[PDB]
């Protein structure tokens, strides 16, 4: 009966039942391979770790992530995670229970029929929905209208809606998120004297992004600055017991996303690809996106961040017009709040993509019924 | 992964005669060397080892020393040839021919069959 | 199937049979063959080859440790196996003789030095598929049994899956690294110095000063000695100086027997008991060339292991084979890596300006009672499994491909 | 590596020649003055020597370390000789008849480690290792008169006698021949 | 040379081999590697006549090494030992060998790229706080390779004793976000050897015994061009087999380690780094680059460094570059593989750090030069 909200984003996997206030379970999309010859036959049986095993693991594992940039490059071990989902982590047997599936925009549509076909056949799923998840966070937030900002760990993307209708040409999207921000932190690290390079490892610098980096409010200021004093010097262990200490490194990792350059990309950074999309939308829409940014996604938690992005946006907008960013605390889980909201509707009911609606269409029905 | 994938690359008329020896003179007529054919060269060795076992003992020294140069190297190649897949008992033969054509030629007819291009 | 299979362990001092699922080895015998011996009847003309059934008057084990009319041979050396025609002989009279099994309704598992070549793994393999038409055989790593015989033991909290290894037997010291079921097989080391080099040490040691010991008991004597007298000291020359002012007690006297006349002889006991077991803190004293001590050789291979599991690789370091029994020999390793790791750490505290205080290491050196027969006693809860009898190869293998079967090794 | 290394070198002292020149304790005389704290040269090569002869390497970490592996050679002859001592008190005398002997100096030829020491430049240095290297020496051997031979009867204590076998680094004051 | 008659040098620093000469030269004078070390008595050796210095430093104390504990200052392309680092300049400028011996004459300096920005700036403090030079310049060590092959497009692989490096140029413009190390090089490639050796039963442990197995690895290895058929010949047949003498006069034999170390450049996995053989990061990188610019670096790929001396690697890192080519652009399309113009520059000089085009193009009187400022 009850539905299933699953936001297969890339980075960490998140599943619950709906209706929930919170996610039941929270789990990195990570499948791990043994790098030695599996020797002590007894305990060391598995040949491939998923999730929490895998991260913990991680020592003597060949880490890989099957979703890169929100599209699916290994099926075999996207299998795996699902299996692993509701097996495992839900505890609950996917044939009894319809699924809220959610998808970046822009994907492929290879990606969305194969994700469908992998649902009706494999885990023999009642029915199944596709939703964006720019669209999903603003229900989050109990709002009618905004300009979504989600910024996950392989994409981010801007979506504008107003009273509720989508603005399909206004969606603009950058392949810049949590991932490479972490990449090029295991660069500059090497500038100070240190050295991460497996990829266990990369868990460890990705760990120190979350803890220590914020956003530079005024960036050339913090630059002066950091050169002025060890004031900046942050200190963090490694698990060998080695201490590490940071300077300058905090904040040029964040500023990344404003200066896609750094990491040697063209484009725009988010401030300026924010004001690029609404000034496609249509002029009298425009008043208000301005006063309903909603962020979203885990890349957006660095301190500072609301701050510094409405001071660009203000600087860069109209000055009569009273910019405003929506941040909510719990803006980490928002698409999957969001999910939980939806797969709750007394009208969402019809929309589901019902399992002879596929065993007519095949796997283009995607086309058909989802958004 | 990617390294699996290779990437890089008459004759009667002579012997019922009884001067026998005419016959081994007329049987080095007929080398398929310049040719592309397969059948004729099974049908070459065929002619000749049908020859070779005929002789008695009492020739087969004259039957070498009245062949020209290119004569010994013709018969060597012939006599590799037999070799390769023997009669019950003709080995013995081609052995005893061997001994003569190899004192005759010396050890160069051999050197000129282990680097011939082509070949009866 | 219903008959267990049989555990072979050979080592360079004993080697250790017995069927499968028994709790403890069934033989523990010397690794030693006497052959019949001649009166220069063996010669140029030809040496130490037989003839009719003359190569079948021979025996192993302790029934050819004492036989007089016998020259003892000892064929595995540094725990390889230097001559196979002594070997095999050997293998014959194991199965056929001690353990009664018939080589062809029997799995075998049977043991690989981590140091040795695969031609030798061919060899081994060669008799027990093409000599004796065994079902099915499986070679396996010493020091990872040596860990599940821990883990079985131990109990039941703190059965990690992870921890460095220690296999001082004879031959060669072995330090092995496993992380959670799985050999780092890259940082892998080996250490020359074992219990004969320690024995030979003792022995010279003992005949430049103590004269008297007759020649054939010579090595007796210095197995005796290190086995009841020898410990690992606090500081060498601070012993030294202790012998020196108290040589009225710290010296002992040990009793021999002599085998030929029946007389006993005595000899003092002395600067051998600590001499010996520091050889491994000190390699240069018995080898020309290895010289860092053992507990600086075992710091290198947790600091070459992955980030994450150096730390529990510190918190249970498991003591293996007959040598590491030595009194003191943990609590002075422990001492030594907890003075090296602990003044690591003093560095990356002041690298920070004392900013942050590292949570420090702490090391552990573990000690249990099955360090004579661990590798067996692993292999016999291995063998015992009916994983165990799908890992083996079946002999049709061993026809298909060639022996080459046993060419891989996991190093 | 971790054999035992010269200890004395305290910058304050003075350092004359390719070796540590050091205080000498004893009634003897020559160049070097007397130490008065109860440890010295000639009592730290006696302290380490049963450790120093079994490590197969040894560095010169300093200065003082050209004095101590010369003392331990030195020390090694004594047993060399000592071992045939009817007693202790020939033991004396017949290692003061040691002592004034003319050892090779290190710059000089015959000496075993002429790598490792230069030679003496002038009659200043040279006249002073003749006088300071017997002063070693006069002083060594009766050092080890009183603690070879254990009191209970003059025998040549068998512990010492052990080491008559063993020489550092194999190296031996003996030289190229006698 | 410069109008005032100032001579300029080259360091390469080199974390194996100080290498040294005058601008324009299309030679070195002077290759001697970085060893510095003090005397040591051992017992398994006689001690000669030979005098050692309390410090001998370079050439000579490779040759006396076995009399010495010899020290290598640079490691990884940082220096670990600041100490001797000094003393192994202040031999290479002394009377011995590259004898300048003085401030006025100019000195080139190469650093790898992603180097800690501290291993840098100490060299150009001691550089004018020491030696108070007159002119110091520190290059980019990837384009000094262009500069002497004479190009400006290219992708440079640059495996030395220490760290490989892989650096994309594209005419002139420096990519920095495309370059790449691999944490294998020469080094690495020697204590694998070592360790192959161990196996066959010959040790060796002394600092004095990592150059004998050093001067093994130069002489008998290299790079299997179709790894199956180096296996197979082993296997098959005793060819591979040869002998050295090491110093002692000992007849070692060796086999297929002769092959089996040198591979691990390609399999990482083999010594405990992961990651990709240096075909893959070399593929990943271009196909990293924007998408006009990959057509030319596989026609420039450009080899630097001792490491890529090995026998066959050229011919090994082609096949390996034509068949993730094929696998993964032209998805398997093999026949169309024809079209795919790949060459690699694999010239036979290649101490590829030489001086022409950095000099004395650069400047023969010039305000380039850094200056005592
Ligand atoms: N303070 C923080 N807490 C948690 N995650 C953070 C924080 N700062 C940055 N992150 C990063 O956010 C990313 C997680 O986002 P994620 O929930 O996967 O988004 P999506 O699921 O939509 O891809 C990770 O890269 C994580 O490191
Ligand atoms: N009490 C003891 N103290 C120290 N070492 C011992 C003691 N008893 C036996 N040993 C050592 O244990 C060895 C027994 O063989 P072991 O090393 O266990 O097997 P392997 O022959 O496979 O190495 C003996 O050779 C001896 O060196
Ligand atoms: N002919 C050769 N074959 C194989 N390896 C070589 C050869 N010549 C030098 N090497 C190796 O290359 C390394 C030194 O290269 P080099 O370019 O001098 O490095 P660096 O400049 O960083 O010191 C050493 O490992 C040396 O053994
Ligand atoms: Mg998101
Ligand atoms: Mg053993
Ligand atoms: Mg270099």
């Amino acid at each position: 009966t009850t539905a299933l909200v699953c936001d297969n984003g890339s980075g960490l996997v998140k599943a619950g039942f709906a209706g929930d206030d919170a996610p039941r379970a929270v789990f990195p999309s990570i499948v791990g391979r043994p790098r030695h010859q599996g020797v002590m036959v007894g305990m060391g049986q598995k040949d491939s770790y998923v999730g929490d095993e895998a991260q913990s693991k991680r020592g003597i594992l060949t880490l890989k992530y099957p979703i890169e940039h929100g599209i699916i490059t290994n099926w075999d071990d996207m299998e795996k995670i699902w299996h692993h989902t509701f097996y495992n982590e839900l505890r609950v047997a996917p044939e009894e229970h319809p699924t809220l599936l959610t998808e970046a925009p822009l994907n492929p549509k290879a990606n969305r029929e194969k994700m469908t076909q992998i649902m009706f056949e494999t885990f023999n799923v009642p029915a199944m929905y596709v939703a964006i998840q720019a669209v999903l966070s603003l229900y989050a937030s109990g709002r009618t209208t905004g300009i979504v900002l989600d910024s996950g760990d392989g994409v981010t993307h801007n979506v504008p809606i107003y009273e509720g209708y989508a603005l399909p040409h206004a969606i603009m999207r950058l392949d810049l998120a949590g991932r490479d921000l972490t990449d090029y932190l295991m660069k500059i690290l090497t500038e100070r004297g240190y050295s991460f390079v497996t990829t266990a490892e990369r868990e460890i610098v990705r760990d120190i992004k979350e803890k220590l980096c914020y956003v530079a409010l005024d960036f050339e200021n913090e630059m002066a600055t950091a050169a002025s004093s060890s004031s900046l010097e942050k200190s963090y262990e490694l698990p060998d017991g080695q201490v590490i200490t940071i300077g300058n490194e905090r904040f040029r990792c964040p500023e990344t996303l404003f200066q896609p350059s750094f990491i040697g990309m063209e484009s725009a950074g988010i401030h300026e690809t924010t004001y690029n999309s609404i000034m496609k939308c249509d002029i009298d829409i425009r008043k208000d996106l301005y006063a309903n940014n909603v962020m979203s996604g885990g890349t957006t938690m660095y301190p500072g961040i609301a701050d510094r992005m409405q001071k660009e946006i203000t600087a860069l907008a109209p000055s009569t017009m009273k910019i405003k960013i929506i941040a909510p605390p719990e803006r980490k889980y928002s698409v999957w709040i969001g999910g939980s909201i939806l797969a709750s509707l007394s009208t969402f009911q019809q929309m589901w993509i019902t399992k002879q609606e596929y065993d007519e269409a095949g796997p283009s029905i995607v086309h058909r019924k989802c958004f | 992964r990617f390294r699996k994938v290779d990437v890089g690359e008459e004759v009667d008329s002579c012997l019922r005669q009884g001067n026998m020896t005419a016959a081994l003179q007329a049987a080095l007529k007929n080398p398929p060397i310049n040719t592309k054919s397969q059948a004729v060269k099974d049908r070459a060795g065929s002619i000749v080892l049908k020859v070779l076992i005929s002789f008695k003992a009492n020739d087969i020294e004259k039957a070498v020393q009245s062949l020209d140069k290119n004569g010994v190297d013709l018969l060597m190649k012939y006599i590799y040839k037999g070799f390769e897949s023997p009669s019950d008992n003709s080995s013995a033969v081609l052995l005893q021919w061997h001994e003569k054509a190899l004192a005759a030629g010396g050890v160069g007819s051999i050197v000129r069959v282990l680097t011939a291009r082509k070949t009866v | 199937g219903r008959l267990p299979a049989c555990v072979v362990d050979c080592g360079t001092g004993y080697t250790k049979l017995g069927y499968a699922g028994n709790t403890e080895p069934q033989f523990i015998i010397p690794s030693c063959i006497a052959i019949k011996e001649s009166a220069k009847v063996g010669d140029q003309a030809q040496r130490r080859v037989m003839k009719g059934v003359d190569d079948l008057d021979f025996f192993i084990g302790d029934e050819a440790i004492e036989k007089p009319t016998y020259a003892t041979k000892w064929p595995i050396r540094h725990g390889i196996v230097e001559d196979w025609d002594l070997m095999e002989r050997f293998m014959e009279q194991v199965i056929f003789k001690y353990l009664r099994a018939e080589p062809e309704d029997h799995y075998f598992l049977l043991t690989e030095p981590p140091l040795n070549t695969p031609e030798n793994r061919e060899y081994t393999a060669e008799i027990m598929f093409e000599s004796f038409n065994v079902p099915g055989l499986y070679i396996a790593v010493q020091a990872v049994l040596a860990l599940a015989a821990s883990w079985t033991s131990r109990q039941v909290g703190e059965r990690t899956l992870t921890g460095t290894v220690i296999d001082s037997g004879d031959g060669v010291t072995h330090v092995i690294p496993v992380a959670e079921g799985y050999v780092i097989g890259s940082c892998i080391k080996h250490i020359p110095i074992a219990g004969r080099d320690i024995t030979y040490f003792i022995q010279q040691l003992l005949r430049d000063r103590e004269v008297g010991i007759p020649p054939e008991q010579s090595l007796e004597t210095a197995k005796a000695v290190k086995e009841r007298y020898s410990y690992v000291c606090p500081d060498l020359v601070k012993e030294f100086n202790k012998y020196d002012t108290d040589g009225s007690k710290w010296i002992k006297q040990y009793t021999g027997i002599n085998a030929i006349s029946k007389k006993e002889f005595s000899i003092d006991v002395g600067y051998e008991r600590f001499l010996g077991p520091e050889i491994f803190f000190h390699p240069e004293f018995a080898n020309p060339d290895f010289t860092q001590p053992i507990s600086e050789v075992v710091d290198e291979v947790i600091q070459n292991c992955p980030i994450d599991v150096r730390r529990p690789l510190y918190k249970n370091i498991v003591l293996s084979g007959g040598s590491t029994m030595f009194r003191d020999f943990g609590r002075r390793l422990q001492r030594d890596l907890k003075r090296t790791v602990d003044a690591r750490l003093k560095l990356s505290e002041e690298l920070s300006g004392g900013r942050l205080k590292p949570k420090p290491i702490d090391v552990q050196v573990i000690t249990h009672h099955m360090q004579r027969y661990a590798v067996w006693f692993g292999g016999s809860m291995l063998a015992s499994t009916p994983e165990f009898y799908q890992v083996c190869h079946t002999k049709k293998d061993y026809e298909e491909i060639g022996p080459s079967i046993c060419r891989h090794n996991p190093v | 590596m971790p054999a035992y290394h010269s200890s004395l070198m305290d910058p304050d002292t003075k350092l004359i020649g390719n070796m540590a020149l050091l205080p000498i304790r004893s009634q003897f005389k020559g160049p070097a003055p007397r130490e008065t704290k109860d440890t010295d040269i000639v009592d730290e090569a006696i302290y380490y020597f049963k450790a120093n002869v079994f490590f197969k390497n040894y560095e010169i970490k300093n200065e003082a370390d050209r004095t101590l592996i010369y003392i331990t050679l030195y020390i090694s002859e004594c047993l060399k000789k000592l071992q045939k001592c009817n007693s202790k008190s020939q033991g004396e005398k017949e290692m003061y008849t040691l002592g004034i002997t003319n050892f090779p100096i290190p710059g000089e030829p015959g000496f075993p480690l002429n790598a490792i020491y230069a030679k003496p430049a002038n009659k200043q240095e040279d006249e002073v290792m003749r006088a300071y290297l017997q002063q070693l020496r006069q002083e060594t051997g009766l050092r080890l008169c009183e603690k070879v031979f254990d009191p209970q009867n003059d025998k040549p204590s068998k512990w010492w006698t052990c080491f008559v076998k063993r020489q550092f680094m194999n190296k031996s004051l003996s030289g190229p021949g006698q | 040379m410069d109008s005032q008659g100032r001579k300029v040098v080259v360091c390469d620093n080199g974390t194996g081999f100080v290498k040294c000469g005058y601008a324009g030269s299309n030679f070195p004078e002077h290759i001697f590697p970085a060893l510095v070390g003090r005397p040591i008595i051992r017992s398994t050796t006689k001690v000669g006549n030979i005098e050692i210095k309390d410090l001998m430093v370079g050439d000579e104390a490779s040759e006396l090494r076995s009399m010495l504990e010899v020290n290598y200052p640079m490691e990884n392309g940082i220096v670990r030992n600041w100490d001797d680092m000094k003393h192994l300049w202040d031999y290479t400028f002394g009377p011995e060998k590259l004898n300048i011996d003085t401030r006025n004459c100019k000195i080139l300096l190469t650093e790898p790229p992603m180097n800690p920005t501290k291993n840098r700036e100490k060299i150009v403090e001691v550089m004018f706080e020491t030696y108070q030079f007159s002119g110091v310049y520190v290059a980019i060590q990837a384009v000094l390779t262009l500069y002497a092959q004479g190009l400006l497009t290219g992708v440079v692989v640059d495996s030395g004793d220490g760290v490989t490096h892989i650096c994309p140029v594209y005419e002139g413009f420096s990519l920095p976000h495309l370059t790449r190390r691999l944490d294998i090089a020469g080094r690495d490639i020697t204590r694998y050897l070592i360790k192959l050796l161990l196996l066959r039963g010959y040790a060796f442990n002394h600092s004095a015994d990592f150059e004998t197995v050093r001067m093994i690895k130069e002489k008998l290895c290299y790079v299997g061009y179709n790894i199956e058929q180096e296996q197979k010949l082993a296997l098959e047949t005793t060819v591979l087999v040869e002998s050295y003498t090491l110093p002692d006069g000992r007849i070692i034999k060796v086999g297929g380690e002769r092959f089996e170390a040198p591979e691990a450049l390609f399999q990482p996995h083999l010594i405990n780094v992961e990651g990709v053989g240096v075909a893959e990061l070399l593929f990943n990188t271009i196909q990293a680059a924007d998408i006009d610019t990959r057509s030319e670096f596989y026609k420039h790929i450009v080899l630097s460094g001792g490491s890529t001396m090995y026998p066959g690697l050229p011919s090994r890192l082609e096949r390996e570059l034509k068949q993730l080519y094929l696998e993964r652009v032209l998805k398997g399309d093999v026949e169309k593989l024809s079209k795919f113009k790949i060459r690699i520059e694999d010239p036979p000089r290649r101490k590829h750090m030489v001086f022409l085009g950095g000099a004395v193009l650069a400047d023969i009187m010039k305000d380039k030069d850094n200056f005592w400022m």
